[PDB]
């Protein structure tokens, strides 16, 4: 397929969607609930670009890139303007109740969110009221949770159910109030819940080994092992 | 509480052993008296190298006056000053002329580090630097900052001053015992800290 | 258009002249917000480019850089010709009051690029100092050795492969055998240096420790009884590796390692890395930090004036004034300590701003100095600058016309006692200095001793107007600009907010992430003109970082000027230039 | 030279002379250190120092945030947890003969736990003791900055602190409220 990004022709896999097919190109485009081993859902509205309708279309109109096609002759926007401003909206929309816990948190240097608050430019804060809070969950000796940082992306649930058939977590509570977790407390009784430790962009699922003694990702000499 | 080097050609070429006090009160009353001469006129080594010693000038100056100290005459040659302040970087090409001007020096001779450039090697960690003074020559006074304010690299030289009254240096080369002893005296860390952990309120920084 | 904005400066009368003389295609211009034309040119053609500009209407009679830079682990390098090495030229043209940037392609195995010279005398230690870090050689050079580092060397550390710290190395070992064959290495013998020895000319060599504040350095030289024939300069004893350090810390965490590059500036050191940062960034400062940068910068300029003017007084002869301008630095000092927290290194600028805001009362204090300055100033003039002695000493010693300046790349008051009106914050106006008024002095178009110091004691005074100018009108606003990129954020917000709290956490740890460009931005130091050259390959590092300090300039004129001297006419013109071996090697 | 040169030159020796002799009967500018004691700004870059909490707990959760802002990576810690939650360092190291004293970690602390009081003396006699642990750096007091607390402000509940507790968070809302 050809796609114009910027006015920029590029050559993609026509069956993918946009996101991944410019993901593969190097270009950079804010995304939280789409994964690449789960699909897209169209969740958190964070991969929004301007789409034409032809080569000669100044007006456009917002899609997300995780649910629209590549198909052939595709012309779209990434630093457009109105595009940018409405990233940084919904990244402002999930800092209204982010709680300031990022020097206490295990994800703090391997968060997503912060390098995703970081790439859109969002710096300054106008929310002034209160903040919603949740109650944590025993998950076992494994995970820690921490429900007060969540952004309602639905990785959790989707990677739990579609893809690893656990039958213990899911998503519960209703339009702010929603809360993703064991319906009880209890360990996890899944052999995959390890994953869920970087399926979530966030912290609210940490390694609770790791936690014990806990050091950032910049303090840690890696190597690759089997 | 003391420690016996001696000198005798990896630098440096000498050893130090734990050794207790010795120290007839006419002998111990002219040691006090040769140190206290000693530590009363102490003659540094003029040696221009980086940052810090603009800053030892600093403290040369009539504003700051380490001239009450009888530690003023700054001489030009190694042989005629008793004091080097490594007050720099110990670069590569510039280490063999610092070991050099250190040889140049009699006893008795003392070693004070100024900066963290010559206490550890400092913020430069490059291939050019060498980590630190005490690599090849001994040190006696230590001083951190980058630069030391001039008042701190008066209190090293204090911190030197009692250092040298209360060690033990032989009177006469022809009679007694030639080793170098140096007191193990308690570091200002754990001598300071019964007031610095005290500490409780500081002026706040939108201030003058 | 911000100042900020990429161009390619294709409208440049210079790239038209190249287009007609060389043809179209015989080079491709790049986009970067240098701010100057860059113009990437066949190896082959350089000498004809060369000869080209130097004979132009408007001539690019100065060369005011070159070195080179390692591209192979270069990511983004669209739109730019394939190279694993590249050699820069900035060439600068006064009279057209612009400058180029001349960038040409090096493969991986044929490293030799033609010697540059034969047009301007300062490619000499330039090329030593491309051939020393790089490996690269030019052919035709008179000596190709190494400059910063002994010949007893391995490797060539500005490449991208070599282990930049020395704890990667083994610890410093000096055994017996290894000091012996380094003291063997630092005996000067005259053939390999070129001094080309009558059976009467006495060697002398001074240094490398040096009894003065203007660091640790070697002279060499050839005595016909008390005249100099022949000199050459040895540096290379304060190397700190600050190029490679910078490809080794972050965008913020650089400034204190461009606070020691000449210790003598302090802010005005810091001042043109963080404004090739914002460049990098696209970032455009409120007015209240540039006219906080510009009084620390004129306060520190004040204090390595007075310094430079005490240090020469002592070299002279007369002991006083060192400690009286040495009180004079420790009300400066005050003052510095007031405001930023430390006296010589403040470290205090930021990326957008400044670290904090100013404290309730700088104004009492800048007042006292400003009403404690010009009597002593007056006073130092006629106790010691009106001296016949210092006069007989001093004048006509080490004198040198435009051409000799202009060639040998000299800046500072060392040009402009040349008659030659050519200073930074006049030509090209940074960060707000067009808003003060202050006067560019200029010398008779003899550089004596005598010229320089009395163009410093103006340029003090000038300094003066504009701490007076500053304090009188002074903008109330922000401290830091509201751009994301500003590292750090204001420190309450970061307190009280999350966003703020985020940026301040991915900008502190891991760096602030520039986008893939190329910045240069040259200030006029205390000691000349200083530039720093950013290139970025979009990671949170410098991917190249030069710096360009005018006493490297300086010390390569040093045998052109000196020649057919004494030595005190040396120890004078030595203390009478306002170097340091920290600018010289950094 | 000339005779108007000598006499010249002759007055102007005369000149610095007399200049100097009243530069003699002036007063002198020197601070006596060490019986006059410095005074020092209150932003002024010393002594390494950890502050404490409002409440008497120690301010650092930990974060690690000054050891890798430290360009020359002269502080090293450890994360370690109480049993109500709450981060502090297990240790706390400062290399005092490595550090510049350029401030970076007092900007980038995120707690306001480390700071640079106005004290400068710090010279040592042995390098093994400029390594100040954790027991050289805990003061009795908040220092510079005095009312400021974290974990009034923190999300993570803590001891004393439950879910909600804290600057601008509402109470925890239950999924099983019976309000829509
Ligand atoms: S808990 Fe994590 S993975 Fe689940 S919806 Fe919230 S942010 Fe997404
Ligand atoms: S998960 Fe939340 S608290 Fe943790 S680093 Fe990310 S934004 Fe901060
Ligand atoms: S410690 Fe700092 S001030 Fe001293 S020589 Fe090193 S860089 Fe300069
Ligand atoms: S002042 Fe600078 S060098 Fe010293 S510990 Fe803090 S960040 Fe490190
Ligand atoms: S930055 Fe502050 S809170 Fe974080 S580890 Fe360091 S001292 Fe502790
Ligand atoms: S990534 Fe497309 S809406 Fe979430």
């Amino acid at each position: 397929a050809t796609i114009h990004v910027d006015g920029k022709e590029y050559e993609v896999n026509g069956a993918d969607n946009l996101l991944e097919a410019c993901l593969s190109l190097g270009l950079d485009i804010p995304y939280f609930c789409w994964h690449p081993a789960l699909g897209s859902v169209g969740a958190c509205r964070q991969c929004a670009v301007k789409q034409y309708q032809n080569a000669e279309d100044t007006r456009g109109r917002l899609v997300m890139s995780c649910m629209t096609p590549a198909s052939d002759g595709t012309f779209i926007s990434i630093d457009d303007e109105e595009a940018k401003q409405f990233r940084e909206s919904v990244v402002e929309w999930l800092m209204t109740n982010h709680p300031h816990d990022c020097p206490v948190c295990e994800e703090g240097g391997n968060c997503h969110l912060q390098d995703m608050t970081v790439m859109t430019g969002h710096s300054f804060r106008r929310y002034r009221f209160t903040k919603r809070t949740h109650r944590n969950q025993d998950l076992g000796p494994f995970i820690s949770h921490e429900m007060n940082r969540c952004i309602a992306c639905y990785r959790c649930v989707r990677y739990y159910k579609d893809y690893a058939d656990g039958t213990d977590l899911g998503v519960y509570g209703a339009h702010d109030n929603v809360y993703f977790g064991r319906p009880e407390d209890g360990t996890l009784e899944s052999e995959f819940s390890g994953n869920l430790v970087e399926i979530c962009p966030t912290g609210v699922f940490t390694d609770k080994t790791h936690s014990e003694r806990y050091n950032r990702k910049w303090d840690m000499q890696f190597a690759p092992s089997i | 509480d003391y420690t016996l080097t001696r000198i005798d050609p990896r630098y440096p070429l000498q050893k130090q052993e734990i050794v207790t006090d010795p120290l007839n009160v006419f002998m111990g009353k002219l040691n006090d008296m040769v140190n206290w001469g000693r530590k009363n006129s102490i003659w540094p080594y003029n040696f221009g190298l980086s940052c810090c010693y603009v800053e030892m000038v600093t403290s040369f100056t009539a504003v700051h006056d380490v001239a009450r100290f009888g530690a003023e005459v700054l001489r030009a040659s190694p042989r005629q000053a008793d004091l080097m302040v490594v007050a720099g970087t110990c670069f590569t090409k510039m280490a063999p002329v610092i070991q050099r001007l250190y040889d140049q020096m009699l006893e008795p001779k003392w070693v004070i580090s100024m900066g963290a450039c010559a206490n550890s090697g400092g913020m430069y960690d490059i291939y050019s630097v060498v980590q630190g003074v005490d690599k090849f020559i001994p040190v006696d006074v230590y001083i951190p900052g980058c630069p030391p304010r001039p008042e701190a690299y008066m209190q090293a030289l204090m911190l030197l001053q009692e250092s040298i009254g209360k060690e033990r240096r032989p009177l006469s080369w022809v009679v007694g015992d030639q080793g170098v002893y140096r007191a193990n005296m308690q570091s200002e860390r754990e001598r300071k800290r019964g007031e610095r952990i005290a500490v409780t309120n500081l002026r706040t920084p939108d201030e003058i | 258009e911000p100042a900020w904005q990429t161009r390619d400066h294709l409208d440049d009368p210079v790239i038209g002249e190249l287009r007609n003389r060389f043809g179209p295609d015989a080079f491709t211009v790049q986009a970067t917000r240098t701010g100057v034309p860059v113009v990437w040119i066949k190896r082959e053609q350089l000498l004809e480019v060369g000869d080209f500009l130097k004979k132009l209407p408007k001539p690019y009679v100065m060369l005011f850089d070159l070195h080179g830079m390692d591209e192979r682990l270069r990511t983004h390098r669209e739109g730019l010709p394939a190279a694993d090495f590249s050699v820069f030229y900035h060439l600068i043209s006064i009279d057209r009051n612009r400058d180029i940037m001349l960038k040409v392609a090096l493969a991986e195995n044929d490293l030799h690029v033609p010697t540059f010279t034969k047009l301007f005398p300062n490619a000499n230690w330039y090329e030593r100092e491309t051939w020393d870090l790089f490996g690269i050689t030019f052919d035709g050079h008179p000596n190709l050795r190494r400059i910063m580092m002994p010949q007893t060397w391995k490797g060539h550390p500005l490449r991208k492969d070599y282990p930049a710290r020395a704890t990667e190395f083994s610890p410093f070992e000096l055994t017996k055998a290894k000091q012996d064959l380094e003291m063997e290495a630092l005996t000067f013998k005259p053939e390999e240096w070129g001094m080309k020895r009558n059976e009467d000319f006495m060697f002398l060599n001074l240094g490398p420790n040096h009894p003065s504040a203007h660091g640790a350095f070697r002279i060499v030289l050839q005595l016909d009884g008390e005249e100099i024939v022949d000199c050459v300069p040895d540096i290379g004893y304060h190397h700190r590796g600050a190029e490679k350090m910078g490809e080794r810390q972050s965008w913020h965490s650089y400034i204190p390692y461009t606070d020691r590059i000449e210790y003598l500036g302090g802010c005005v050191n810091e001042m043109p890395y963080v404004l090739a940062v914002e460049k990098l960034a696209g970032i455009t400062v409120p007015d209240r930090v540039n006219v906080i940068r510009v009084m620390l910068s004129e306060l520190f300029r004040i204090n390595s004036h007075l310094l430079y003017i005490s240090t020469f007084i002592q070299d002279v002869g007369a002991m006083t004034p060192v400690f009286f301008a040495f009180t004079d630095r420790q009300k400066i000092y005050d003052l510095v300590e007031a405001i930023t927290g430390f006296r010589m290194h403040p470290a205090w600028f930021r990326i957008g701003g400044v670290a904090h805001d100013l404290p309730r009362g700088w104004d009492r204090l800048l007042r006292e100095f400003l009403d404690w300055m010009p009597k002593r100033l007056a006073s130092y003039e006629k106790a010691a600058l009106q001296n016949t002695i210092l006069k007989g000493r001093s004048q006509g010693v080490a004198a040198y016309g435009a051409k000799e300046a202009l060639e040998w790349g000299t800046t500072g008051a060392g040009l402009r006692a040349t008659g030659i009106d050519f200073d930074v914050r006049k030509a090209r106006p940074y960060s707000g200095y067009e808003n003060f008024d202050f006067e560019i002095p200029v010398g008779g178009g003899v550089s004596d001793c005598y010229t320089r110091v009395m163009l410093k004691v103006e340029e003090l005074r000038q300094s003066l107007r504009i701490l007076e100018q500053c304090l009188n009108n002074m903008p109330e606003g922000p401290f830091k600009a509201d751009h994301p990129l500003t590292t750090p954020p204001p420190k309450e917000r970061t307190l009280q907010h999350i966003e703020t709290l985020i940026t301040h956490f991915l900008q502190v740890s891991w760096g602030p992430v520039m986008p893939a460009n190329e910045s240069f931005q040259m200030i006029e130091a205390t000691k000349g003109i200083n530039s720093y050259y950013l290139t970025s390959d979009g990671s949170t590092m410098s991917y190249r970082t030069r710096v360009r300090t005018p006493s490297f300039a300086h010390l390569q004129q040093i045998p052109a000027a000196i020649r057919g001297s004494l030595v005190s006419d040396l120890i004078v013109y030595l203390g009478s230039i306002d170097f340091v071996m920290s600018d010289v090697d950094r | 030279m000339t005779l108007k040169e000598l006499l010249v030159g002759f007055g102007t020796q005369v000149r610095s002379i007399w200049m100097i002799g009243l530069h003699a009967f002036a007063k002198r500018e020197t601070r006596m250190y060490p019986e006059e004691p410095v005074y020092l700004p209150p932003r002024y870059r010393g002594r390494i120092v950890l502050t404490r909490d409002p409440d008497g707990e120690e301010r650092c959760v930990a974060c690690n945030l000054c050891a890798v802002a430290c360009p020359v990576g002269c502080i090293s810690l450890q994360k370690a947890e109480t049993k109500d939650g709450r981060w502090y360092p297990e240790f706390f190291r400062i290399n005092f003969s490595r550090c510049i004293f350029c401030g970076l970690c007092e900007e980038a602390c995120p707690t306001t736990a480390i700071q640079l009081t106005p004290d400068f003396e710090m010279g040592e006699y042995k390098r093994q003791d400029l390594v100040y642990e954790k027991e050289d750096l805990l003061i009795s007091g908040p220092g510079k900055y005095p009312e400021y607390n974290f974990y009034r402000m923190a999300g993570m509940a803590i001891d004393g602190k439950d879910k909600g507790e804290a600057e601008n968070e509402a109470k925890p809302i239950d999924v099983k409220s019976l309000l829509p």
